[PDB]
RNA sequence: GCAUGAAUGGCGUAACGAGGUCCCCGCUGUCCCCGGCCGGGGCCCGGCGAAACCUCUGCCUGGCGCGCAUGCCAGGGACC
RNA sequence: GGGCCAGGGUUCCACGGCAAUGGUCGUCAGCCGUGGGUUAGUCGGUCCUAACCCCGCCCGUAACUCGGCGCGGGGGAAAGGGAAACGGGUUUAUAUUCCCGUACCGCGGGGGUAGGUGCGGCAACGCAAGCCCGGAGGGUGACGCCUCGGGGUAGGCGGACCGGCCGAUGAGGCCGGCUAAGCGUAUAAGCCCGGGGAGUGCCGUAAUGGCGAGAACCGGGUGAAAGCGCGAAUGGCCCCCCCGUUAGGGGGGUUCCGCCGAUCCCUGGGGCCCGUGAAAAGCCCUCCGGGAAUUCCGAUCCCCCGCGACCGUACCGAGAACCGACACAGGUGCCCCUGGGUGAGAAGCCUAAGGCGUGUCGGGGGAAACCCGGCCGAGGGAACUCGGCAAACUGGCCCCGUAACUUCGGGAGAAGGGGUGCCUGCGGGUGCGUAACCCGCAGGUCGCAGUGACUAGGGGGGCCCGACUGUUUAAUAAAAA
RNA sequence: ACCCGAAACCGGUCGAUCUAGCCCGGGGCAGGGUGAAGUCCCUCAACCGAGGGAUGGAGGCCCGCUAGGGGUGCUGAUGUG
C-alpha cells in the first residue's frame, strides 16, 4: 500500500468486488461524542460524524430542542435555577 | 584542549536548550495595576500537571475576564474562589501585599520587587515564613534558611506549594531517571572528569585521580572552575 | 519519483530528447568526420547531472 | 496479598536492594490507600497525578502532596490560617 | 560498517539541488542557500579570489 | 485455455479429526504445548463463573431457592467453592436448600 | 604486608554475566590411531578470458668474498 | 509471492535485428534501430500549523554576504490535521483519470415548501423548524503506555443440493455456486430521564465495584462498527448446444444449514507515571448586537439546471531498473499483507494459489592425491591441548520430587525419578446440541527405538571482579572499562 | 635559484544522506511461562488461631531462528573476495 495508507489514522477493510477482485477500502475515523461544558459527561441528541456527515443533516437533527444544548440536563437545570434565584 | 559540558551549554545548542514548548506556560501574577487599590475575585477551573515545574498548576478565571495560570497551593480545590488584592481575606490561595500578611504566616511566590510577577518560593513543597513587619521592609525566612527583606508592597500567596515529599521515594531505575531528565532536557547520563582524558578535563588522565587539589579559586577563568568552587571547607563535619 | 515537479520533469525531458544518435545524413554530409556527440547517455551507467 | 515483606515492591524480584525496596513498598502502601475526602468526608480519594487527588464519589479534585493528600506543612498552615 | 554498507543509505533527500540563479546543482535544499553563488543568502554573488571556478567559466585565468 | 486449479484434499485431516473426536491422537506423547497453553486459565474461569451465574439466576427465576440463599450461593460461586454446576447441585442437595 | 587499608572508599554479599579461573558426574574421533561414505572443487573436453609479479638468467660440495653465491675458484653431476 | 515510497528517468509497449554489451552461446534481452505510450471537481500537491527557518525595523561590528534580543510579516509535513466516487468494460502499452451504470462535494441560478406568524412529550427529547452582516462562548478537530470484557466483519472448516473433471460411468477427491460506493433503516455498551423508596442488607462484574449525596425493580431517550432493502443481474463465474473454411449465434444454472474466527473495525472497564503523552486551519451548535420583509421576505427540506483552474500519473520498486566504479551474496525496504496439515506458535517440515528453472557457462568420471561442507565409527574415555577448541550428552509435554545460601522476592525448569505410539470403548467440563475445544479412565496390540521425522536445556560444586537491565574502541580489544 | 619528495603551519570557505547528540511528527515487536500489589471465598474452633481454595495481571521479569536489532567462539570459508 501507499505510505499515506500505511498510517494507522486510516481504517482498512478488505472488500470483495462483484467482479471477484479483492480491494482495500480506506476510511477516516469518526469523531468522538460531544461532552458537557461543565461536568464533561456525554451529551444527548448530537450525532457523531465527520464535517461532511454533519453538513448532510438539517439543523434540528444535530442538537436537542431545549435551551443551552451545550450542557447536560442536570447542568442546564442548575444554571436556570441559579439565574432565576439571582434575579430575585 | 577541548570544551567542557558547562562551556558547551552556554552556546544554546539543542543538546542543552530547555524544551519550552511542551510546558503549560510561565506562571506570573496579573499586572500590578489591577491589584493595586482593588481586589479581584477569581474561580479555579482546572488543576493540571506541568511537565517541567515540580509543582502542579491551576487555571484561574477572574471576574474582569482575565484567564491566568498560577502555582497551585496544597489543598486548593477545583471550583473554589480566590482573591487577589489588599482587601483579600487571609486564606490559602489568596494573594496579598506583604504588608497585609500577619507574622508567622506561610507564603510562597513572593515578588522580588513589586510587580515583577513572583520569583521566590516556587518549587514544589516549599514555603517561607513571615517573621517581622515594618513600615519600610518585611522580613521573611526563605526555604534555604536565609532571612530576606522585601518591600512592603511585594505580593505573595498564602499557603504551601503542592507536591511536597517528592524525594521520599527513590527513583530506583536508570530508566526512571532517563524519563525524568528527558522531560526537561537535562544532561543525562553524566561522565566523570577523572575518567576523562587529559585533553578534556583538568582532572583527566590515564590514572583516575585528580592531579591537583579539587578546590578551585573564585578568580579562575572559564574552562577551569571544576570541582569545589571557592569552597569555604570540605569533608564531613 | 512518482511525484515530480514540473521544472524537474522538463529538465529530464530535455535530457531525454538530447540522448540520441547522430543522423546518417549528417555523417554523410561531414564525410565520416562527425560520428558522435558528447551528450550520449546510458541510463544505467552514466547518470544525469541532476 | 500473601507476601511477608516485599509488598508492592514484589514486582522488582531480587533487584535494587533491600533499603530501596522497603522504601518503595512503604510509600506505595501508604499512597494507594483510600483517603478521607475534604468535601464529602468519605474514604474515596485516589491520586490522579503527582500532587493531584480526586474523590471517586463526589468528584472533588484538589491539590496535595506528591504521595499523600496532606503534608505536615500543609496541615500546619491550614491550622494557622483556620 | 563505514564502507559499502554505509553507502547504501544514500536514498534520502539529496543535500544539493539545482539553483535557479547560477544553474548549478549546489542549492542546499534543507538550509535554503546555494553553496556556489550564495543564492538565498546574499543579494551579491559568492566570489572568492582564492577560487578559480568563476574564472574557468569564461576562460579568464 | 485456463487449467483448473488442483486443490489440496483434506480427506486425511477429516479422518484424523473423527478419530480425535472419538478419543484418539490425544495422549501425553502427542502434546507439545503447555497444559495451560492448551486450556488457558482466564477463559476457563470465565466459562465456569458465567455458567454458575446463569444457573443461579435460572434457579431464582424458577423460585427453587429464596433470595438469601441466592445471595449466599452467588458469594460462594464468586469465591470459587464450586468448580462446576454439578458440584453446585451437590451442595444444594447436601444442604437441602432446594425446594 | 619489597610496595594493603577505610568514599582515588574497607570488608561481606543473594540475584545477575557470550568476563578470568579450579574441580566432579555424564559425554564424546581431542587423543591411542586412524579407517570408510556423500555433495562441491581439484582432473579431462568445448567456450569467455585476466591479474599479482618479472635486470638477464637459473644444478651441487668445500672455499674466497660487504663475513649464509644458480652465475666467482677447484672439483662432482647432469640427453631434451 | 501481492502492493507501493524514496531513489533511477524511458529502463514501459509493439515491430524490425545481433557489429558491440550479457561471466559461455544466443534467433533472446533492462542491448541496437524505427515507431508509440502517462487523459482526474472526488487520488496526491495545492490549505493549516509543529520543531524550525527567512525578510524588514532595531542594536553591535572598521565593515559585511557577519552576530543578535524585541516588534511586524512570511514560510515550513506527497506517512501529522485536512470537502467530496464506487462497480463493470476498453488499449500492444493509461486508467478510482477513457466508455457505460449508479453517486457525492463546493459555488451560482430557477420553481416549490418549512419557518418570519408551527407543534408533540412531566422529562430525557422528536421534530424541515425563517434570510443577510459582525462578534462572543461551547463542542469537535485533539492525541501516552499496559491490560481485559462485549459486538461485528474478512478469512477458514464440515454437511446438503445443482453443473464439470478425475476416479472403475465403484467409494471418494477436486473446481464454480459472486455482490462496490451511495441512499433508507437501530440497537449494544456508555450516559441520561420519569416512577420507586431500601440495611440481622440487597444488586452486579472477567476483575475492580454501586447505594438516602437515592439501591433493587417497572417504563423510556440518545447513542458505533455492522446486518438488512434498492443499487443488482441485462453484470461477473461455471456448464451445455448449433454452426467451425474464415468469421459467429444461442440455452441453462448461480441455492441453504452448522461451527470456528482474527494481528482487521466498533465500544466500554481497570491499572501506571518524581515520565502527563502537539498546535492551527476547518466543521457543528448556542448566545449577543445590526439590517430587509406583508397583495412581502425566505431556508440546513424537495425537484431542476450551469460551472469547477494549475502540476504528478509509464515502469522497476530490487540475489539485473536505487546507492556501493558492476546484471556487486552488502545497504536502502521487509516498508505494508498472508490459504491447508502437524503443531502453543508469524517455529521447523510438507503442500494449495502465485512465481521461477536467470541467486545463469555447460559436458565427462569408481577420473586419483589433496581441500572445503556433511554422516558413521570396535575397545578406552580428555591419556590431546596454554585451555574439553571443536564435537558430543541432555532436550517438547504430564506427574512425583527438589539442596547450600538468601536482600524472603529468589535460587528453581536446582538436582533426581517415572510415563509418552496405534486401536476398541466409556466417563467429565462449557455448551440446546450426537456442533467445537479441552481434560481423564479400562482393555487390546506392534517395534531396538512412540516429543520415532521436524522442533527440542547437559548438569553440579569453589574462587576473583563488577550489584543488576544497559553502553563502548564502525574496520585485530565487549571487558574487571 | 640545477630538478623532484615531507610530515606539518596559516587564511577564507564546504559538509550531520555516514555517524554522535537533541527537537517535531510517525511505523513496529508470532507464541508461551512465571505470578507483585489489589479484591476475596470456605471449613473447624473462638480467649488465641489453624488449614484449604480462588481471582488479579506487575516487572528496564524468564524461554523463544516471529519480525527487528547485536556481534562471543570457531581465531571456520573468503582473504588479486
Ligand atoms: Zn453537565
Ligand atoms: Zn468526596
Ligand atoms: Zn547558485
Amino acid at each position: 500500500m501507499k505510505p499515506m495508507y500505511r498510517s494507522r489514522s486510516w481504517r482498512r477493510k478488505y472488500v470483495r468486488t462483484p467482479g471477484g477482485r479483492v480491494v482495500i477500502h480506506f476510511e477516516r475515523k469518526k469523531p468522538k461524542i460531544a461532552h458537557c461544558a461543565m461536568c464533561g459527561r456525554p451529551l444527548n441528541g448530537i450525532p457523531r460524524g465527520r464535517p461532511v456527515e454533519m453538513r448532510k443533516l438539517p439543523k434540528t437533527k444535530k442538537r436537542p430542542e431545549r435551551p443551552m444544548p451545550h450542557l447536560c440536563p442536570r447542568c442546564m437545570r442548575k444554571v436556570m435555577k441559579e439565574q432565576i434565584r439571582a434575579q430575585l | 584542549g577541548k570544551s567542557l559540558i558547562q562551556q558547551r551549554r552556554g552556546k544554546g545548542s539543542p543538546t542543552f536548550k530547555s524544551p519550552s514548548h511542551r510546558f503549560r506556560g510561565a506562571v506570573k501574577y496579573i499586572p500590578l495595576n489591577y491589584t493595586q487599590e482593588k481586589t479581584l475575585r477569581g474561580v479555579v477551573e482546572e488543576i493540571m500537571h506541568d511537565p517541567g515545574r515540580t509543582a502542579p498548576v491551576a487555571r484561574v478565571k477572574f471576574e474582569n475576564g482575565i484567564e491566568k495560570l498560577i502555582i497551585a497551593p496544597e489543598g486548593l480545590l477545583v471550583g473554589q474562589e480566590i482573591y487577589i488584592g489588599p482587601d483579600a481575606p487571609i486564606a490559602v490561595g489568596n494573594t496579598l501585599p506583604l504588608a497585609k500578611i500577619p507574622e508567622g504566616t506561610y507564603v510562597y511566590n513572593i515578588e522580588g520587587i513589586p510587580g515583577d510577577g513572583g520569583k521566590y518560593v516556587r518549587a514544589g513543597g516549599t514555603y517561607a515564613l513571615v517573621v517581622s513587619r515594618e513600615p519600610d521592609k518585611v522580613i521573611v525566612q526563605l526555604p534555604s534558611g536565609e532571612l530576606k527583606a522585601f518591600n512592603p508592597m511585594c505580593r505573595a500567596t498564602i499557603g504551601v506549594v503542592a507536591g511536597g515529599g517528592r524525594l521520599e521515594k527513590p527513583l530506583v531505575k536508570a530508566g526512571k531517571a532517563y524519563y525524568k531528565y528527558k522531560a526537561r532536557n537535562k544532561f543525562w547520563p553524566t561522565p566523570r572528569g577523572v575518567k576523562m582524558n587529559a585533553v578534556n578535563h583538568p582532572f583527566g588522565g590515564k590514572e583516575h585521580h585528580p592531579g591537583k587539589p579539587t578546590t578551585t579559586s573564585r578568580r579562575a577563568p572559564p574552562g577551569r572552575k571544576v570541582g569545589h568552587i571557592a569552597a569555604r571547607r570540605t569533608g564531613r563535619r | 519519483a512518482r511525484n515530480k515537479p514540473l521544472a524537474k520533469k522538463l529538465r529530464l525531458a530535455k535530457a531525454l530528447k538530447q540522448n540520441r544518435r547522430v543522423p546518417v545524413w549528417v555523417i554523410v554530409k561531414t564525410n565520416r568526420r562527425v560520428l558522435t556527440h558528447p551528450k550520449r547517455r546510458y541510463w544505467r551507467r552514466t547518470k544525469l547531472k541532476e | 496479598s500473601g507476601t511477608k515483606k516485599v509488598g508492592s515492591a514484589g514486582r522488582f524480584g531480587a533487584r535494587y536492594g533491600l533499603k530501596i525496596r522497603r522504601r518503595v513498598a512503604a510509600v506505595e502502601a501508604k499512597m494507594r490507600q483510600k483517603h478521607t475526602c475534604p468535601v464529602c468526608g468519605r474514604k474515596a480519594v485516589k491520586r490522579i497525578s503527582t500532587g493531584i487527588w480526586q474523590c471517586q464519589k463526589c468528584g472533588a479534585t484538589f491539590a496535595g502532596g506528591a504521595y499523600l493528600p496532606v503534608t505536615p506543612a500543609g496541615k500546619a498552615v491550614r491550622r494557622i490560617t483556620e | 560498517g563505514s564502507g559499502t554498507a554505509t553507502f547504501g543509505k544514500r536514498n534520502s533527500t539529496p543535500t544539493h539541488i539545482r539553483c535557479r540563479r547560477c544553474g548549478r546543482v549546489s542549492y542546499n535544499v534543507k538550509k535554503g542557500y546555494c553553496a556556489a553563488c550564495g543564492f538565498g543568502r546574499s543579494r551579491r554573488l559568492r566570489k572568492y579570489r582564492w577560487s578559480k571556478k568563476w574564472k574557468k567559466k569564461k576562460n579568464a585565468h | 485455455k485456463k487449467k483448473p486449479i488442483k486443490g489440496q484434499s483434506r480427506y486425511r485431516a477429516k479422518i484424523r479429526h473423527e478419530q480425535k473426536k472419538k478419543g484418539r491422537h490425544r495422549g501425553p506423547g502427542s502434546r507439545k504445548g503447555k497444559k495451560t497453553a492448551r486450556m488457558g486459565k482466564k477463559e476457563l474461569w470465565i466459562k465456569t463463573i458465567r455458567a454458575l451465574r446463569k444457573e443461579l439466576r435460572k434457579l431464582k427465576a424458577q423460585k427453587k431457592i429464596d433470595r438469601k440463599t441466592y445471595r449466599m450461593l452467588y458469594i460462594r460461586a464468586k469465591g470459587g467453592q464450586f468448580k462446576n454446576k454439578h458440584q453446585l447441585y451437590l451442595f444444594l442437595e447436601e444442604h437441602g436448600l432446594l425446594k
